[PDB]
RNA sequence: ACGGGGAAUCAGGGUUCGAUUCCGGAGAGGGAGCCUGAGAAACGGCUACCACAUCCAAGGAAGGCAGCAGGCGCGCAAAUUACCCACUCCCGACCCGGGGAGGUAGUGACGAAAAAUAACAAUACAGGACUCUUUCGAGGCCCUGUAAUUGGAAUGAGUCCACUUUAAAUCCUUUAACGAGGAUCCAUUGGAGGGCAAGUCUGGUGCCAGCAGCCGCGGUAGCUCCAAUAGCGUAUAUU
């Protein structure tokens, strides 16, 4: 029994849930409204990555390219090289990955080229930053898990790379975070490629301004890479990390414009705007930032039939539609309940998150 | 009608060492 | 690793080929091993045995006068 | 051929031990 | 001396303890308790059930068919069903059972069935073993009966744990056991206590109570071969079940599930009764077959609805974007976020702790939600009388259902409808008399399922290679490869060579555990090209024989080549005046009556056969006689193929002869030039 | 107890038998195995010693 | 840490054990109180409190296995919910009734005693044992060996009648008929060795070594020696 899919949007949670779930899914009238009907080449990429990453799967696309038709495999890990497409950033590959990695037959050890930073998609600074402790919550932690980045990439040349590095578990740990506390220190990464190091000491002292009065400790990590290691295209961006008393992290980022469209970005406002982006983001607080939302979500589902609750802020449309996509390929409803927080002052108000995990297992692994 | 056991599971020997 | 503190330890399985009994998270019964010393073909630093899987001795189960239950 | 065997069988036993063989080994080294 | 000796025996004591910790899943209100009752064909299985229903409610029943739910004890239920000598019903049976009560004829001894179905159980999981002993008022209360209890006992003591419970029923009064006997054995039936079994906590099952055919009646009268709409009632039991599911129905196939619901639960215990007012029914038994029983999305209850009650065609990227951004200079903004930052037990024992702690919120997360409102977080939990509609079910289901034999619901996990390629680690049993040949049919009994497929036997190296067997061996364990059902790692499987029929012998072919999952064998099997040396110089060869073109020589230039005898050579170059002939050279000088090879290894296959068993789609009187394809050997039989041996293959005494050597040649320019002392002397 | 684990092993005496030459060349003589090699192989070896 | 009579080990002196069938003390889930009686601070007597816990129509009512059996003490586990007052003795109004006190059988090689699994003859054919010896050698014979054959005597494990036993029985002891040549009516446990292919891995000193070998091209219709012997091993702690 396949599902049925119409669009492009949400084609990543499509193929992922397909892949876990082991049930094939079809996608139809993919930009069909469109002066280019095909699929996009980053999406194309995006497939040749699960072809490499699994062990026999079929995937079928038509001449015209408005329909998909996929058929998944089994999950084999190991070593894997990839080129990313330009027009998407690492990150977009990298959330992906991280949904797919603890269930593989060997542990992944795969290296990725393309851009790193952009501001379309997450930096990979932030998926090391805040993504990595989530997984060791729920017990994925690794002496050889990490991520490490080689070279710095900028749109619209590129010229990136990063290594990721997984190990395998056979079934996941239940979590009960409830408590989201009290922030300790924020911490930040400034980054300049291809143009002067001052960039980033311009970048510190704007961010710096605005975020001391409400905590003692900041301080912001300033990296210059040069030669091979620069890329190919010139930036700068700014990356923010809060790190709360329960050890919780939420993080807010910013990149400049590229070199082709767009006018220069002055790096004093780009140092403002981040730390303003940030305490918006301690605004809507919760245990996890809103980026991570779905992957937190995901993991909960994949359960050894557990009760599990997090405590989540304001819900992104992404983490609504993939709510409802879980119903569809694992069949489990998750139980709301907003939290009011009138006069405690901590800001919005929070939703907490509990469920059942269903019996899964990584049927990869195997037995010795 | 009835499957009596055999003398091999009545006495489940095994691999025992042979011995004049 | 044992049940009782948590520890990791290293023991010897008696024969090549009980190892074919034995599979991973099984349930096995541990003894001590090489208070007397240890043989030519052994390697010093390890004293501890497995004596039994699954509540059965596995001379028993390599002599075929037992069968492991699931 | 045999009696010359079994008496070297005897030495082997003399030093059997894992302590024993490292033992003689640093003393003729 | 005393603290010591007793320090030291409390710790050992402790041991018998220790065991694995898992989460405790149970519901807190428990399913009746099933109880299987098997023995040899006549040995007094149905007079048992009727004395245990008698003995606890009073109650005598005619026709029993079926499973049968009574009441025993204040907190205690028992479902009993009573298994046949077929084998289809005991492999089903020992897959659901938590309590087996098994029958030995006392005068006659141990029957092979008795052995088949502990080896059975030893597979699947092994449940609580209670063995009864009947006929013993043949014997006549000497020697003889006071030696036969210690044989059977002390034999039976090897196939369970050592100490295990024996119960005796002396005779008969009329017809019927003697009822303190009986109180005795329904006495340990109410205390006994069971174990977490890994198959049947992973998955949930039920075992049916009633069947009932739900189509419309003008549809038969149309065609009586149309699919059929069935509904099936019974107690829910191991793991939660999801509305929309698959499951495995043993002897007829695989299904999803239409339709469930949860019904108020018959035959419950006296103290729920005695909540709901009744005119003194006094319900204890229930048996239908048998015939006796019967801002605006932040608000929760609008974020609830939006979920679960122009977007395509554009961008996917996990982004909020803030359609709203706050001043974050004014007091007042500020003033809303100020608050956010800072202004003597074993290792089991605290393992135990922290498994009861995640179980007690298990229980009590959704105790304040309706039952209604429950299904839909948490599923159907164990124990609850439920209803469940199967569509598209063979006509031949209902039309040859017999009640006797059981209908089990087996729930699917994730990707278990899938095919694939399966490897297990796999051993003959060491009573079975015959080996298994590699690519010959035989039947599986794998997690829910029965089905023929076509293995491949294989044997590790130590290097990592898996190379192909002709046999199996016969006292080691042994690769097993095959195209079928996805199943988890870590589960039992049994092997039967044929189940329609009758034979005097062990039945049980072989048994092992599944290792891996995959979708290529990555099998292979060796492979020797043979030449012959025609021409010889010192170490240089020529051969002849091993290919037929210089391109096939081109190909292999460099290989690693070796006699008989074992000299070790390399291909150098291909030669021209025979197309395949080529040059190599070798350690030492060959003969001529040499044979060279070159080993070689090929990657095998195996067909994508998989033939479920269907027995419960079979008349009444056929349920037994299921067949498949047949084997090399029966084949040969069926037909008039005889078995004919290469002469060359067999072992033929060798019978070699005293060998001698020339006397070593002197050149006579060496003779010459030899000082006198050291000269060959002949005297002429 | 590795003795017990050997010695019941071992219970099963029958060795692995020896392959003989094909029909088709029996003519040319018998089938040299390793044991047959090192005779000829030292008598050769002692003859260029001496020489 | 209930005490003693006592048990083990010692040349002795001592040392270590002694809950445990005889004597003395103490208690009856825990601290207190009390009736009757010659005798009790009694618990298979009573009253209240604390902790547990059964039935209920919700008002009330009934409890104490460290007696004999039997169940439980996370999921992992070891004597029968047996027969009798026939013996020994105790209580009563009593020669006569009662007694899980005691007795009788059943139940894990945990401990102690005896003791099978064979004995006796014959035939044929071969020429080599055996001892001491660090590969050399020295002694030595009224026999040895043969997975070689042959014969008709003896007997109990068991099967099955009848006595005997005993409260009734079982067991032991008697005893009629069956019951042995691979006497297959087939003893084990620990330790140490040998034997091998067109087989597999690893390392090298061309032809070697290590580890090991029911897995080989095809094919699927029961070797030896040592210690003990119905017994024999392992781990922890210790003397
Ligand atoms: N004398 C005696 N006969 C018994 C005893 N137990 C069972 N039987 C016999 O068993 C017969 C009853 O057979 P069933 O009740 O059908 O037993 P079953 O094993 O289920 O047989 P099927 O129904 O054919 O499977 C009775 O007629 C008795 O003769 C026993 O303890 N003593
Ligand atoms: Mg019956
Ligand atoms: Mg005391
Ligand atoms: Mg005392
Ligand atoms: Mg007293
Ligand atoms: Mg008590
Ligand atoms: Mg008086
Ligand atoms: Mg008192
Ligand atoms: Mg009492
Ligand atoms: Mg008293
Ligand atoms: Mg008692
Ligand atoms: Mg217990
Ligand atoms: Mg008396
Ligand atoms: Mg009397
Ligand atoms: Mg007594
Ligand atoms: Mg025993
Ligand atoms: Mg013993
Ligand atoms: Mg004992
Ligand atoms: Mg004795
Ligand atoms: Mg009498
Ligand atoms: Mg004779
Ligand atoms: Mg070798």
């Amino acid at each position: 029994h396949s599902l049925s899919y119409a669009g492009c949007n949400f084609l990543r949670q499509r193929l992922v849930l397909s892949t876990l779930s082991g049930r094939p899914v079809k996608i139809r009238k993919i930009r069909a409204r469109d002066d280019n009907p095909g699929l996009r080449d980053f999406e194309a990429s995006f497939i040749r990555l699960l072809d490499k990453i699994t062990n026999g799967s079929r995937i079928e696309i038509n001449q015209t390219g408005t329909t998909l038709y996929y058929q998944p495999g089994l999950l084999y890990g190991g070593s894997v090289e990839h080129d990313c497409s330009v027009l998407r950033g690492i990150g977009y590959y990298l959330e992906s990955l991280l949904c797919l990695a603890p269930f593989m037959k060997h542990p992944l050890k795969i290296v990725l080229r393309g851009v790193t930073n952009d501001q379309v998609d997450p930096s990979v600074d932030v998926l090391k930053a805040t993504a990595l402790p989530l997984l060791k919550q729920f017990g994925i932690d690794g002496e050889s898990f990490e991520l490490k980045i080689v070279r710095r990439g900028m749109p619209p040349g590129g010229g990136g790379e990063v290594v990721f590095s997984c190990p395998v578990r056979k079934v996941l740990k239940p979590i009960q975070l409830t408590d989201p506390g009290k922030i300790k220190r924020i911490r930040g990464m400034a980054y300049s490629v291809r143009v002067s190091p001052q960039m980033a000491n311009r970048i510190v002292d704007s961010a710096r301004s605005i975020l001391n009065k409400f905590i003692p400790d900041i301080y912001i990590y300033t990296d210059h890479m040069k030669g091979v290691n620069s890329g190919k295209s010139p930036g700068f961006g700014l990356s923010l990390v809060a790190e709360t008393t329960s050890g919780t992290f939420l993080s807010a980022e910013l990149a400049s414009n590229p070199q082709g469209q767009g006018a220069a970005v002055l790096p004093e406002d780009l140092g403002r705007n981040c730390a303003r982006l940030l305490l918006e983001e301690i605004y809507r607080g919760g245990c996890v930032d809103s980026t991570n939302q779905s992957l937190a979500l995901l993991l909960m589902t994949l359960g050894q039939q557990d009760v599990s609750k997090v405590l989540l802020g304001p819900l992104s449309p992404y983490t609504i539609e993939f709510l409802r996509h879980l119903k569809s390929f694992f069949q489990i409803m998750f139980k709301i309940e907003t939290k009011p927080c009138g006069e405690e002052l901590k800001g919005g108000d929070k939703v907490l998150m509990t469920c059942v995990g269903i019996g899964f297992s990584n049927l990869s692994k195997t037995l010795k | 009608a009835k499957r009596a056991i055999t003398y091999q599971i009545a006495k489940n020997r095994g691999l025992t060492p042979r011995r004049k | 690793q044992l049940i009782k503190n948590g520890k990791k330890i290293t023991a010897f399985v008696p024969n090549d080929g009980c190892l074919n009994f034995i599979e991973e998270n099984d349930e096995v019964l541990v003894a001590g091993f090489g208070r007397k010393g240890h043989a030519v073909g052994d390697i010093p630093g390890v004293r501890f045995k497995v004596v039994k899987v699954a509540n059965v001795s596995l001379l028993a189960l390599y002599k075929g006068k037992k069968e492991r239950p699931r | 051929k045999e009696h010359f065997r079994a008496k070297q069988k005897e030495e082997e036993e003399k030093l059997k031990r894992q302590k024993d063989l490292r033992k003689k080994l640093f003393r003729i080294q | 001396v005393r603290m010591a000796r007793s320090f030291h025996r409390t710790q050992d004591l402790k041991t018998k303890k220790h065991h694995i910790p898992v989460v405790d899943r149970t519901p807190l209100e428990p399913p009746p308790i099933v109880v299987v009752v098997m023995g040899p064909p006549k040995v007094g299985k149905s007079t048992l059930i009727q004395c245990l229903i008698r003995n606890f409610t009073r109650q005598k029943l005619t026709e029993i068919r079926g499973p049968v739910t009574i009441v025993s004890g204040k907190k205690r239920r028992l479902t009993i069903i009573e298994c046949g000598c077929d084998i289809n019903m005991m492999i089903d049976l020992a897959k659901v059972a938590d309590l087996v009560l098994m029958l030995i004829d006392a005068s006659f001894g141990f029957e092979m069935e008795t052995f088949e179905f502990l080896n059975i159980c030893q597979v699947h999981g092994f449940p609580k073993i209670m063995g009864v002993l009947t006929h013993l008022d043949s014997f006549k209360h000497n020697k003889q009966l006071k030696k036969t209890k210690k044989r059977l006992k002390h034999r039976f003591w090897t196939e369970v744990y050592p100490g295990a419970k024996l119960f005796y029923l002396s005779g008969m009064v009329h017809g019927e056991y003697q009822n303190q006997e009986i109180h005795n054995l329904g006495r340990f039936i109410t205390v006994m206590k069971f174990r977490p079994l890994t198959w049947q906590t992973s998955h949930p099952y039920i075992l049916a109570d009633r069947m009932e055919d739900l189509t419309n009646p003008e549809d038969i009268r149309t065609n009586i071969k149309c699919d059929r709409k069935v509904s099936l009632y019974g107690y829910l039991r191991g793991a939660h079940l999801k509305n929309k599911s698959q499951i495995h129905m043993p002897g007829v196939g695989d299904f999803a599930v239409s339709d469930i619901s949860f019904l108020p639960d018959p035959c419950a215990l006296p103290e729920q009764q005695k909540k709901r007012c009744l005119n003194e029914k006094e319900k204890l038994v229930y048996a239908p077959l048998s015939g006796v029983g019967g801002r605006q999305q932040q608000a929760a209850p609008n974020l609830r609805k939006l979920i679960y009650g122009h977007k395509a065609d554009s961008l996917d990227c996990s982004r909020f974007l803030v359609e709203a951004p706050h001043d974050w200079d004014l007091e007042e903004v500020m003033n809303s976020i100020r608050d956010c930052f800072v202004t003597e037990s074993t290792y089991f024992d605290d393992l135990k702790g922290e498994m009861q702690k995640q179980a007690q919120l298990n229980r009590a997360e959704f105790e304040d939600q309706d039952d209604e409102a429950r299904v839909q977080y948490e599923g159907f939990r164990p124990g609850m009388y439920v209803r469940i509609e199967i569509e598209n079910v063979p006509c031949e289901f209902v039309q040859n259902f017999d009640p006797h034999y059981p209908i089990i619901l087996g729930g699917l996990g994730n990707s278990e409808g899938n095919v694939g390629y399966v490897q297990m680690r796999l051993k003959k049993h060491r009573w079975y008399k015959k080996i298994l040949k590699s690519r010959d049919p035989i039947i599986f009994s794998v997690g829910w399922r029965r089905f023929q497929t076509i293995p491949l036997y294989y044997i590790e190296d130590h290097n990592g290679r898996q190379r192909l067997l002709k046999y199996t061996p016969q006292h080691m364990h042994c690769g097993a490869a095959f195209w079928g059902p996805i199943t988890p790692q870590g589960t039992g499987f049994l092997a039967i060579q044929s189940v329609s029929g009758i034979m005097p012998d062990f039945r049980i072919a072989a048994t092992g555990v599944v290792l891996d999952l995959d979708k290529s064998i990555k099998i292979v099997k060796k492979l020797k090209l043979t030449g012959f040396p025609y021409k010889i110089f010192k170490n240089t060869s020529f051969i002849k024989g091993m290919f037929n073109s210089a391109l096939e020589v081109a190909k292999f230039e460099g290989a690693v080549i070796r006699t008989v005898s074992g000299i070790r050579g390399q291909i150098k170059k291909a030669l021209r005046a025979p197309e395949g002939a080529f040059r190599a050279s070798f350690e030492d000088k060959l003969l001529m009556s040499d044979i060279v090879f070159m080993r070689t290894w090929y990657p095998v296959s195996i067909p994508a056969f998989y033939n479920p068993v269907t027995s419960l789609l079979k008349p009444v009187g056929e349920k037994d006689t299921w067949s498949g394809m047949r084997t090399t050997g029966q084949l040969r039989l069926a037909h008039g193929v005889r078995l004919k041996a290469n002469k060359d293959s067999l072992y033929k005494p060798i019978l070699r002869q005293k060998k001698h050597f020339n006397s070593l040649h002197i050149p006579k320019a060496l003779q010459k030039a030899l000082p006198f002392k050291n000269k060959p002397k002949t005297q002429a | 107890m590795a003795a017990a684990f050997r010695k019941a092993a071992k219970s099963r005496q029958r060795e692995h038998r020896e392959r003989s030459q094909p029909g088709f060349r029996k003519h040319l003589g018998l089938l040299e195995k390793k044991k047959d090699y090192k005779l000829r192989a030292d008598d050769y070896r002692k003859k260029q010693e001496y020489l």
